[PDB]
């Protein structure tokens, strides 16, 4: 017998948009959105790469940066370390690593300064639902 | 030869016509047959009254493939009773493309005259790739590949794998496993059931697809902390059963467990704004 070893290595396809309402129903194709400070943001995150049933959508760390940059130093974080932030209360999650998507709203903001555009920029890590427990339950 | 010769678009030249009395004394030169009369000359001797003409001809033997050169042969005439009772001098050559070009001479007398079969319009030269040339074997048209492309052992087998985000796919160049001595190929993995079909993007491909998932296939997942990886073999033989150099194919491709997303679409917040103004003075 021969064998012959190859390899590869592939990515999975995960998006994020805008939702033009609450509950998360529609979402957004414009290139630049102009809403109020005192509205409120409603986006969810996708998860089309495969083995869904295996795998959950599951969020690390999220942040707000003023510049199309995602690693700039000034960063709004939005959920840190798997949890909703606790000193900002209009923070709130719906699903995180419960399904295959990842959801939450927050009032929208500026950020002090120079700066007339707001960013969001998320990091996700996907996780076997039978192996480890996915659930996330933060408390301060 | 093949660029250089006069075309002859005729009906009446078929081995199903009637009867004629036509003969061919002025025909000097190099022909080709095109129509509905047809592309090659008859292989075997067609009855006598046939084809506009008392005493059908007939180019006797087999028509020459592709890369022969200029071929020497006596047709044959068919007439009384006996195939092959007059001969004349015929200098057939092979052309790249599905025609051919002939030496057509003046028979001794009149009331002879060559006339066409159906032949192989159609068989066609299209069917064959880009990479696969329009050769021929005795006359039948085939698709044989580049000769640079020929490759002995097995280490040196091309292989294509695509790991797509739902799926996972693998091509092999048809050529090279013709190459490799492999009239027909059996793709299997670990369940028959996936046995690989053709496709085509820029060449001749033999394909399997496999769903990237945990058992679809019988492929098998192990996740370490960084990544997850779907393991499956294929297989690869020249009939059903083999008998020696069992061909096995370790293929597997990981997916990272981290990733960084973004909204595409800008934002820009409006909120209200009160500007008190002041001033100064200086030196
Ligand atoms: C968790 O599992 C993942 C998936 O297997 C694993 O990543 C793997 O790391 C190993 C160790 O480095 C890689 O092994 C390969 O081994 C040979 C050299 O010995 C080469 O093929 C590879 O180097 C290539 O690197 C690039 C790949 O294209 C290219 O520059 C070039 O081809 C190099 O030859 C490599 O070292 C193995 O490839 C990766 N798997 C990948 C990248 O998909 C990870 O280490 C595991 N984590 C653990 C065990 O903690
Ligand atoms: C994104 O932001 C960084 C920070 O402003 C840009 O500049 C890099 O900054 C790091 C340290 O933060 C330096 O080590 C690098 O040398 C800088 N340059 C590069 C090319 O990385 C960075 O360029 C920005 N990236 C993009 C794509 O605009
Ligand atoms: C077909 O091919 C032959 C050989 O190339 C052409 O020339 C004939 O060659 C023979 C053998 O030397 C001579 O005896 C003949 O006299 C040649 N014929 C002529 C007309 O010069 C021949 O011409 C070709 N036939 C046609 C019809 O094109
Ligand atoms: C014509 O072909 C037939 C069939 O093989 C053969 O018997 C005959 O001898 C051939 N004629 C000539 C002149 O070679």
């Amino acid at each position: 017998a021969l064998n012959i070893r190859v390899g590869g290595t592939g990515m999975f396809t995960v998006r994020m948009a805008l939702f033009q309402t609450p509950s998360y129903t529609q979402p957004y194709q414009g290139s630049s959105v102009t809403l109020s400070t005192e509205a409120f943001l409603y986006v969810g995150t996708m998860l089309d790469g495969g083995d869904l049933s295996r795998f959950a959508l599951l969020m690390t760390n999220c942040y707000a940066t003023p510049s199309s940059n995602a690693t700039d130093p000034l960063k709004y974080f939005i959920i840190q370390d798997r949890c909703p932030h606790t000193r900002d209360s209009t923070i709130q999650v719906v699903e995180n690593g419960e399904s295959s998507q990842g959801r939450f709203s927050v009032q929208m903001f500026r950020f002090a300064g120079n700066y007339d555009l707001v960013y969001l920029h998320c990091e996700v890590y996907l996780c076997d639902t039978m192996n480890e427990k996915c659930k996330p339950t933060c408390s301060g | 030869p093949c660029q250089a010769h006069r075309t002859l678009d005729e009906y009446w030249r078929s081995t199903e016509y009637g009867e004629g009395y036509a003969c061919d004394t002025d025909l000097r030169g190099w022909y080709r047959f095109v129509g509905q009369g047809g592309a090659r000359m008859a292989e075997t001797c067609v009855p006598v009254l046939r084809c506009n003409t008392a005493a059908p001809m007939w180019l006797n033997g087999t028509h020459p493939s592709s890369d022969e050169g200029i071929v020497s042969r006596k047709a044959c005439a068919h007439w009384s009773g006996h195939c092959c009772l007059w001969d004349a001098s015929v200098q057939v050559k092979a052309c790249a493309g599905g025609y051919y070009v002939y030496n057509l001479t003046a028979p001794p007398e009149c009331h002879l005259a060559y006339c066409t079969d159906p032949s192989s319009v159609e068989g066609t030269c299209e069917e064959c790739s880009i990479d696969e040339d329009c050769k021929s074997n005795n006359g039948r048209w085939h698709c044989q590949c580049k000769q640079d492309f020929n490759i002995t052992d097995i280490s040196l087998l091309e292989h294509r794998l695509e790991c797509g985000a739902n799926d996972m796919k693998v091509s092999l160049g048809k050529c090279q496993l013709k190459s490799l001595g492999f009239d027909k190929v059996f793709m299997y993995l670990s369940d028959s059931r996936c046995s690989g079909f053709n496709d085509r993007d820029n060449r001749d491909w033999v394909s399997v697809v496999t769903p990237a998932r945990d058992g679809p296939c019988g492929t098998v997942l192990t996740r370490n902390e960084t990544h997850a990886t779907y393991s499956n073999t294929l297989y690869l033989a020249d009939e059903i059963i083999i008998r020696d150099l069992n061909i096995k194919i370790n293929f597997a491709c990981s997916y990272p467990l981290d990733m960084k997303v973004s909204l595409k679409t800008a934002l820009q917040p409006m909120v209200s704004a009160l500007n008190i103004r002041v001033g100064g003075t200086g030196m």
